[PDB]
DNA sequence: ATACAACCTACTACCTC
RNA sequence: UGAGGUAGUAGGUUGUAUAG
DNA sequence: ATACAACCTACTACCTC
RNA sequence: UGAGGUAGUAGGUUGUAUAG
């Protein structure tokens, strides 16, 4: 018999100053923190395309319904959750002819046909942006389905219908958000399933993505990325120490050039003066030769290190009295002496490791339900394991399908204090702004450092990229 | 205050002494220690194992003039705690040889109680046969079913680990057969019905499962047993390690 | 005696398909044509410079009264006009420490302190566009005065008050506005003078920009520019004939390379498929060799009225049945055949001179007035002289201040008509959307083509500018 | 219908002919021709005049012996029309001539008249000294005032052009002087004391003061002349151009 | 390179909407 | 450069014509 | 280059919010 | 890629140890 702690849900601050456990519950009741007046959006895609995205809109704009409201809370409409006019008047619209989407399409390789294809958007979307008079927050970009099965890593094409830029990745979503980069677009991609489903049926007749149960949060999600994506604050931390950065970071790999060159990107959060939450990308993205490093060299990480504390001086005025570094992977000797050497002597280094590669497994005693989430086993000071992943019963049932795997998170390098620790991660997991959910199974600096790095890993021709997380999610 | 049931089997006990014999030239360059009868480890020109000297007779006839005075046997309870440490072997490097002397071991017991076995990417599991067991229900949990045309069974894989505790770590799964004898070789076809068996094991489906392997794998009431030796057993406990939570929820 | 006939007030269309002759008048009481939900400003400034923004936009929130409503209608409030949410509450500041703005001000040097100033305000200014979740609109630039005393050519700095790029316009305002045309950010300077001036007293204690009697007027040119800046539609033409792309040229010096180089940049309007006005930049700066040319080259004019043309049909999907090339200068017969090279059949090609420099002045027998605005003197069927500075009723008074100078339109070559060319040029007098006037002196397609002009002849380092007007005006 | 009153002056009349007179080596090159008494532009070895041919006999002493068939005098009518073009000299070239001469004249004529003389970045402008008036004031209007300690005077700058009509273009300026007789030398007081002037010059301000000037220009009821030579006369209408709109309005 | 006429831009100053 | 208007400076080019 | 343990990413498939 | 979760493949690296 071991002891198992549990830390106290974490509190996110919404309009007004309230609190609230749940992100949909709060947006739901108390609104998004600041005042957006109107979203403008503009729309490219096939005429055909642009029905459903206007279909589907006017199906967001009225109140949603979901099977169980209980588990899943229902959709308020967007105008009354988010106090912003997103209407389907004033849409801008740039058409895309089947036969333009058709003829790069049947070709025989991937490469070229994804090059082309992401082309044939950006091209419109920058000449929309430069060239015209029109303002758009977000720029939904719908794609068919056929698309989405022969725009990608290994999408064999069928030979029937064989028609017919490697520098590139062969995906498109990743290729498509990496090369708007330089114009700070943000937008955000739709597949014709996505959005209005109940037309493409499978052999069965039955939608072959069938929401008919989950209509609700499909666009409490859409809803809040479209939100985020034009300028607005959903809603914010509540528990964040003062004089606290914190730092995560994922390693990527690339393929474009010879040798993966491991790609690093790194996510920072921290408190702003007064009661502000910053929360960016940190991305000098600082490449590691050999093929399965995933360490960096002490010029990189002094690089990184200095460039994180210079941005958080530039903003509060002096340097972070305490930093908590996260890594899905280990630290090593070098690169922490590489980091100590650029931090001050005040700022308390602490450099932590969050997997999921440990096989515990908590099966409960009795009763067809795992284990309540935010339940810690402190292994050691340096060590414990955390369940981000389980039940909470305001959204009566556990965020899992099977038994989940808890987080082992060590103390990789500095002191810290585990309990502090197991405190702030359980909070990081809640500020996911690219899905309305009650909480994420990851810490946040660690997913959305990894879409930082998943983008700028398909583009080589990239410099000085936004640090704004809404041209990446 | 709740009890939870992890998927960690205690390790009671282990031999007294971690043994290193020098068979040198009696032991062939060109031969894998695999073949042996009982779990052990070429390090240096030592053999690593918990055996007696002369326990690899049988594949080893050459090392009938072995002498016991050679080895450097360790205190393996100085392994655990971490004191032993020297040139000769390091306390992280000697940790990692009793993990696999004990992963080794349970792959053998495992072969020994004549369970089925499945290769993965990385690990193996042990899956049972139709009608190894009394209509393929262990202990009053069935562990053998049916899903269309599929006979479904219940496997489970182990790996020792000495971080925490000295446990064994045991992984569940759920493998598909055609006929109930042989195996389906195709990776997506048993994937795909992995995932729709699974669609419906809640707790309760997976604990008992994984338990009631757990027990027919015992010898006793209380554990099962490695065998490192003609002398010497490793106790891995049957009742896996329990731990406590002091808050809970009812539906 | 000589026959003077008189063109027909041009009518501009406004919300609801609404005429009227007054743009002010227009947008007082019918609004404009679409639906900005609301303006999110961006201020970059000292923090004192922020405080006179703060109190002027809160100054124009409210309706505003000039001395005489009927020469110059009053001022109904920014969001009674444009039915846009324009508050002080949701702006993004930037502040600029008067110990910075002070440091690279007192310089010997012209250029350098220049362009230390511009890039003191635009770094900031990408940094917050890239790197910072917030959306803005419009970035509102406050400078103070001393700078525009010390910022500009010619301007000779005190020897007491010296304290310490050369590529570069040594003026604050077309350097500015070059130098942020990669990142298509719409940006509004204001002298610390222009906004809040009853502090800035001269000796007598009088406002030097005393604006007394003005405020109305002050606030509805403010206003407009604003709501140009953020995407909006103001008003629209309503006498355009179909098939008709108009063109603009305006040659302009550039001293920063040897020999002035004459930079010749257009500005294209024509009517697009259904009813909507396009109204753009055409400016792929053609640059002419020879100190005093003002001509084209056959390369560059085939490439010019190519670039318009397939423009033009990008967006109809047909090449226009009329094109009526606008220009301060004459054309001659080498640029005109290359311009008739490109230019198909059924196309018919008009060049026609625009300039203010013949001495005519007609006065009026009895009464200290001018005379009426729209009065023309057709000298013959190829020339006429057309006054669009003068009376009109409405506006109580004569747009100048003087006797005027009317403009001398010759049909340089083609052949035309000569009252529909005198119809047009006072219909593009209209759509000044920099100037919330009732109508402009010179036509809207050489005004906006010589701002053009002035902006991409301060910055060498410009590749594919943005053809959208707001990026300029 | 509403007549205005325009700042051309219609040339009534012109010489029959426009000479070309063979000088030659009488003219010596190192000779300007604006010393000549009246108008005269040298073309090739032409001299190009209104005059007669001994008109220059007092600034060219050695052309005394010139020979009047040598002229290649024009029919100005075919110039003006538009007949007249040839290699000799050409129809665009031809008219350009006689508005250089008409320039000329028309400085000469100022010089006559005992006018003072202002220089502006391009043309020159013809003002009226303090006391040159009875009281300052021909006609009805007044053309010299007071404004502060600067007196200011009204000026006005003539250019003949033929591409509407054969007209003189006639241009409105208001100069300033320290005592009445010589001209302030500095550019920026002068500009911002006109602009102060003209603050409250409206329509009737203007105009009454152009003709009133025009008028005092005038020599007979009807016109004024300029001197082409001893005997020959450009007469240009001291009656501006009148244009007559169809539209009007009132306060 | 000088003179002219008929055409060109860049810049400063004041006044007014 | 919130704007538009009207001045006055400064320089330039083309077309000719005669001379270096 | 072979074996191990303890650590790593990239990709496809199904299920669920 | 509207999302999150759970699998199963595939490859890799480090640390040792003995051999080419």
């Amino acid at each position: 018999m071991k002891e198992l702690i549990y830390i106290e849900e974490p509190k996110i601050l919404f309009a007004h100053g309230q609190k609230c456990t749940d992100a949909r519950d709060g947006l739901a009741l108390f609104g998004p923190l600041n005042n957006l007046y109107g979203i403008k959006s503009g729309v490219i895609g096939t005429k055909q395309g642009l029905k459903i995205f206007r279909d589907y809109l006017d199906h967001i704009q009225k109140p949603i319904y979901n099977s169980n409201s209980i588990t899943r809370p229902m959709f308020p409409g967007f105008e009354a959750v988010f106090d912003c006019k997103w209407e389907s008047t004033g849409i801008t619209f740039k058409e895309v002819t089947n036969e333009d989407i058709g003829k790069f399409l049947y070709n025989s390789s991937t490469h070229k046909r994804t090059y082309d294809l992401v082309s044939l958007f950006i091209d419109k979307i920058i000449s929309a942006n430069k060239n015209e008079d029109e303002n758009v927050d977000v720029w939904f970009v719908i794609v068919p389905d056929e698309i989405y099965k022969y725009c990608r890593p290994n999408s064999v094409l069928p030979k029937e219908m064989v028609q017919t830029t490697y520098n590139y990745d062969a995906q498109f979503h990743d290729q498509f958000k990496a090369r708007l980069l330089k114009h700070t677009i943000p937008t955000q991609i739709f597949r014709e399933s996505t959005l209005a489903w109940r037309d493409f049926k499978n052999a069965f007749g039955l939608p072959i993505r069938d929401f008919s149960k989950i209509e609700g949060h499909l666009a409490w999600t859409i809803s809040t990325a479209a939100f985020y994506k034009a300028g607005g604050k959903p809603w914010k931390l509540s528990d964040v120490r003062n004089g606290v950065c914190y730092l995560g970071l994922v390693y990527k790999k690339v393929e474009k050039s010879k040798n993966p060159r491991n790609a690093c990107c790194a996510a920072q959060m921290f408190l702003d003066n007064g009661d502000g939450t910053v929360f960016k990308g940190e991305v000098g993205p600082w490449y590691n030769p050999k093929n399965g490093q995933y360490h960096l060299e002490p010029k990189e990480a002094k690089a990184l290190l200095s460039q994180s504390l210079q941005s958080y001086k530039e903003q509060i005025g002096e340097y972070p009295k305490e930093v908590f570094i996260h890594a899905k992977t280990r630290f090593n000797h070098q690169e922490w002496d590489a980091f100590l050497e650029v931090t001050p002597k005040e700022t308390n280094l602490v450099g932590v490791t969050i997997s999921k590669t440990k096989p515990l497994k908590l099966y409960k005693t009795e009763g067809d339900y795992t284990i309540l989430r935010g339940n810690a086993y402190v292994v050691n000071e340096r060590s414990a394991f955390l369940w981000t992943v389980g039940y909470v019963p305001k959204i009566q049932t556990a965020l899992s399908m099977e038994v989940p795997n808890p987080l082992f998170i060590e103390i990789n390098k500095g002191e810290a204090d585990i309990k502090q620790v197991l405190k702030d991660i359980l909070s990081l997991t809640k500020l996911n702004y690219n899905a309305c959910i009650f909480a994420d199974g990851e810490p946040v600096t660690l997913r959305f450092a990894d879409k930082i790095g998943e983008i700028l890993t398909a583009s080589t021709d990239i410099k000085t990229p936004p640090l704004a997380f809404k041209y990446y999610i | 205050e709740e009890i939870y049931d992890s998927n960690w089997l205690s390790i009671l006990s282990f031999p007294e002494e971690l043994r290193f014999h020098e068979y040198n030239w009696m032991l062939p360059k060109r031969f894998d220690v695999r073949e042996l009868t009982f779990p052990a480890v070429r390090y240096k020109n030592y053999l690593c194992t918990f055996a007696w000297a002369y326990d690899f007779t049988y594949h080893l006839p050459k090392t009938e003039t072995y002498h016991k005075s050679k080895t450097i046997r360790i205190p393996t309870e100085e392994i655990l705690s971490g004191s032993y440490d020297s040139n000769f072997i390091r306390n992280a490097e000697c940790k990692r040889l009793i993990v696999q002397l004990l992963n080794k071991a349970f792959e053998l017991r495992m072969k020994d109680k004549e369970v089925q076995e499945y290769e993965m990417s990385n690990k193996t599991a042990y899956w049972l046969e139709k009608g190894k067991l009394e209509k393929d229900k262990f202990e009053k949990t069935m562990l053998v079913g049916k899903q269309k045309d599929k006979n479904w069974h219940f496997a489970i894989s182990g790996a020792s680990k000495l971080y925490p505790f000295p446990v064994l770590m045991i992984s569940s799964h759920i493998f598909f057969t055609a006929d109930g004898k042989k195996l389906i070789d195709s990776s997506s076809v048993q994937h795909s019905s992995r995932r729709r068996q699974g669609k419906n094991w809640w707790n309760n489906t997976w604990r008992t499962k994984l338990l009631a392997f757990i027990k027919y794998l015992s010898d006793d009431d209380t554990s099962f047993y490695l065998e490192m030796g003609s002398e010497e057993k490793v106790f891995v406990s049957n009742e896996p390690v329990k731990f406590k939570g002091n808050v809970s929820y009812n539906i």
